[PDB]
């Protein structure tokens, strides 16, 4: 018996400048995926003339996507983060201005970091469906370096 | 005021530098000469240093002078040999224990109370020596066997000494011939020969008489001993018939393990061929009565031992090498079709009245129907067998355990890998052959499988390994085994050629 | 346009009945000097060096690619005085024997 | 009466470098397909300006992908492949570094070797869907060796 | 193309039992130029500064990249009479030895 469920994760955001101390994610949203990502392609490939094969090294990033229901204060602190502009404020050098740290727990035990990244994509305002109902608001960030720790 | 080699440290060195890990296939000799112990065998890395060891008047330096200086079409160069003994009659008990420049002339001061102890049959204890004179070390070598000769004991009262020069060591022998055993023990007097003498210190040779014994009994022991060789060789006066086809058939016992190569003439051809008929892993040479002897028989191990196996395109053929050193034997037609028919090696001219051409011609090697008769695929089985078995060993060595399942075969399918690749990419294995109809029947018969040959045709080779279980002899108990079988397809080279041309 | 001495299977000049040795004309001509300089090997025409077949280091000797052979063996059927260009060339290699064959092309 | 089932399949993979000795995959995921590849493309075609038909042979490689249960060893150990960096192990050039090798044996008793290759692509992180499960994670590899291995 | 004098594995003249200094001929001559080449250091060679290895500069101090380092040694390695090309470096830096490797080609 392997209990994969997802109920009781939660997540931990700390930004740059916006927010130095950092909030939680807590609620969740019900009709799009809770988190999603796409695949990492580190690596590539390519033909000799021979018919031989040859295999090197890529560059790669990676994309996360959450959910959060509307009208939520996890939705508004999304906002306020999305709407952050980098022309603000100064950086120390290398270091990309608000360089945004996700903390994610796992229901078991194990968990994981990402660093170096920030957020790029989200709604501005609510979207209404034909039911009558408000959506669920989908963000999208990406990384440049990342880690695995789970032991629990 | 401080040196370089604390802080930087460079060795560099010539060329051709191969480091080299894994079965090495050099020559071994055996050989009648007193100085070799009977048990250990020596490996040497140079000509100087056989040189050294044995001395220009010895047989020994022109033999290893001559396998030395040889050069592969990829350049290549032996870089090794080894020596064994052979007691062709009874011999005396002896020790001996020297090998580093411990002899600068020492012994004055040391007259003293001279209380060597050696331990024979019984416990006996030599008496005061004087060595303050220290004039020559053969001289207090002539001293020392005086005063054992002074015991009377059986075997010490006719005792000897000896100092050899070039090599440093000291060498006690006994009396009797075929028995006894000796030993040496150091005491507590400190002014004592044996810690400054070559015995009863660390490594120190000691040897047990006993009586004379037959060739192949002498190659077997030396093998007990090591057997990181190949293709053995006796060398000194020739054997007789009977004494050869002994060590054949003690040679072809083991299967694919070494090659015999032997010394003939060409009036006796018509005889070895049909007591060595079959007996798989003898090589015949033909050697020439009016000149001198030049080792002709060697050819084939430089030949082998040149050969370099980790990288690719390595198998090589035996038919076209060329030995300016070497003389003539055959110049005919109708003689070399009676040496190809008995099945000889040899080195033929093709003319004289210009540049000569000669080489050594036959690549074949006496064996039966069933076994491999050209040397490369000899050679490429011995190779391909060590690899195999050491694959298997770090196998066992490394797993914690092997499941008598599937996983077992896939673990043991996983590890042979490499050593498959490494073959096929080496030239021991062949594609694109065509199989004749026989042939596939044969291979259907062999293994279960039908389709197996098409596979042997494609890749070259076909592999299958299942496990069951069995008892030992030697224990009523019952254990697992595993069973594999390998079919490939032999290398070959060019002997031949065959040419036309149509204008239109 | 070419001319030569015949000589029989083996390489030496081969007299008629009435003792005459005989000038064979084109085109036989042709197969005698092409089959003597694919058999005449590299390494021992005095005068000019690097020319001939290299049987020793190319064929015989264990090779990587065996190209090599058929470039040598391409060159050697030509640089005859006749021949024009080469058709055909096989190079076997099958079983022990190392298998050649070849169609060339002269101006008559 | 042919029985096609896959119960009881098992793969072991070996790495040069990262794996010398091998592990062993058995917790093969549900949803998505366990094994699968692409269609062996090794043959072309061209038409003649007559109207006839000329055919060649063509460099083709092999995809194979391998999904398992999110949070299993075995995952673990693939997330280990996948994350060892190709730029690293001081080795030997030319020879594909940390090539991989694969053997795959049959309930009949098939058995199957692939080697010359490396792993592709995967996923970094869980991802969570809208039923509250863990998707099973798929991982990528090609190889250039078809070693014709089908033994009964 | 090159000649020196036998030095021992301390950087002194060897002689040998007759008493002669031996000039060695080629290759022999190679091997010992470019360990002496390499073994020299920058910033002592007068008449002509800025030849020899960065040790001080480019490996005992911290460094960023070691490019530089790699850079220095083959330029060392070369400027000999005979050396013609670098085949292989290495640069191994394990544990606290910091390993070097190289394989050079002459015209002989």
């Amino acid at each position: 018996m392997i209990n994969v469920s997802g109920f009781g994760t939660g997540i931990v955001i700390v930004s740059a400048s916006s927010f130095p101390m950092g909030f939680s994610l807590s609620k969740f949203a019900d009709d799009e995926s809770p988190i999603s990502s796409k695949e990492l392609e580190p690596f590539g490939y390519e033909m000799l003339y021979d018919g031989g094969l040859f295999a090197f090294d890529k560059a790669a990033p990676l994309e996360v996507s959450v959910s959060v229901i509307a009208g939520s204060e996890d939705d508004i602190n999304l906002r306020i983060l999305l709407n952050s502009k980098k022309g603000s404020f100064r950086f120390l050098p290398g270091i990309i201005p608000d360089m945004t740290t996700l903390v994610a727990t796992l229901p078991d035990g194990g968990r994981t970091v990402l660093s170096n990244g920030t957020i790029l994509k989200g709604p501005a305002i609510d979207t209404i469906q034909n039911t009558g109902r408000r959506k669920g608001n989908t963000y999208t960030f990406v990384f440049g370096s990342y880690l695995g720790a789970q032991t629990a | 005021m401080i040196s370089q080699s604390r802080y930087i440290r460079i060795i560099s060195g010539v060329g051709a530098a191969a480091p080299v890990a894994g079965r090495k296939l050099i020559l071994r000799v055996m050989t009648t000469n007193n100085v070799i112990p009977p048990g250990i065998v020596i490996e040497f890395d140079n000509a100087n240093a056989v040189l050294s060891y044995f001395g220009a008047q010895s047989e020994e330096y022109q033999r290893a002078a001559a396998y030395f200086k040889f050069i592969s079409k990829s350049v290549n160069s032996p870089s090794s040999i080894s020596f064994a003994r052979w007691v062709n009659t009874a011999i005396a008990p002896m020790v001996v224990g020297d090998n580093l420049p411990k002899t600068i002339a020492d012994f004055a001061g040391f007259s003293a109370g001279v209380l060597t102890i050696m331990v024979g049959a019984a416990e006996q204890n030599i008496t005061a020596i004087d060595t303050s004179a220290a004039t020559s070390m053969d001289n207090v070598a002539s001293i020392i066997q005086t005063e054992i000769r002074k015991n009377a004991d059986p075997q010490l009262a006719q005792a000897t000494v000896t100092w050899n020069q070039n090599t440093n060591q000291f060498t006690l022998v006994g009396a009797t011939i075929g028995t006894g055993v000796l030993a040496v023990a150091k005491s507590a007097d400190p002014q004592d020969m044996s810690t400054a003498l070559g015995w009863s210190t660390s490594n120190v040779v000691n040897v047990a008489g006993q009586s004379a014994d037959l060739p192949d009994a002498a190659v077997a022991k030396s093998t007990n001993v090591s057997n990181n060789f190949g293709s053995f060789l006796f060398a000194g006066a020739p054997l007789d018939n009977d004494q050869i086809k002994a060590v054949s058939a003690w040679n072809a016992a083991q299967n694919n393990q070494f090659i015999y190569t032997v010394a003939t003439s060409l009036a006796n051809l018509g005889t070895l061929f049909t007591l060595v008929n079959g007996n798989a892993g003898t090589a015949l040479n033909v050697l020439s009565a009016t000149a001198a002897n030049d080792f002709v028989e060697q050819c084939p191990s430089e030949i082998l031992a040149a050969t370099n196996y980790d990288e690719p395109g390595a198998s090589q053929n035996y038919m076209y090498y060329q030995f300016p050193g070497r003389n003539i034997t055959v110049s005919d037609d109708t003689v070399a079709n009676t040496v190809d028919k008995s099945r000889g090696n040899y080195i033929g001219v093709t003319q004289a009245n210009g540049q000569q051409l000669a080489f050594y011609q036959r690549g074949i090697l006496c064996g039966g129907p069933t076994d491999a008769v050209d040397m490369n695929v000899y050679a490429n089985e011995i190779w391909l067998k060590s690899a195999i078995a050491q694959a298997l060993l770090d196998l066992f060595l490394n797993v914690n355990a092997v499941p008598a399942s599937s996983t077992g075969e896939a673990m043991t399918l996983a590890v042979l890998q490499p050593v498959l690749d490494k073959a096929t990419a080496n030239g021991t294995f062949t594609y694109g052959k065509e199989i004749s109809a026989v042939q596939q029947q044969y291979i259907t018969q062999v293994t279960g499988d039908r389709r197996a040959w098409r596979q042997v045709q494609t890749l070259g080779y076909w592999i299958n390994i299942t496990f069951s279980s069995y008892t030992n002899s030697n224990t009523g108990l019952t254990e697992w085994k595993a069973n594999y079988t390998l079919i490939y397809s032999k290398g070959d080279a060019i002997r031949f050629v065959e040419g036309s041309d149509v204008m239109i | 346009s070419t001319s030569t001495i015949r000589t029989g299977t083996n390489n030496d000049i081969l007299l008629d009945d009435n003792g005459n040795m005989v000038i064979l004309r084109d085109v036989e001509a042709c197969a005698q000097d092409v089959r003597a300089a694919m058999l005449m090997r590299t390494g021992e025409n005095i005068f000019d060096v690097n020319s001939g077949v290299g049987y020793f280091e190319y064929i015989f000797s264990p090779q990587k690619s065996y190209d090599d052979a058929r470039k040598s063996i391409a060159d050697a059927i030509l640089s005859s005085p006749d021949v024009t260009g080469i058709e055909q060339l096989d190079i076997d290699i099958t079983g022990e024997v190392f298998g050649v064959d070849a169609k060339v092309i002269t101006i008559h």
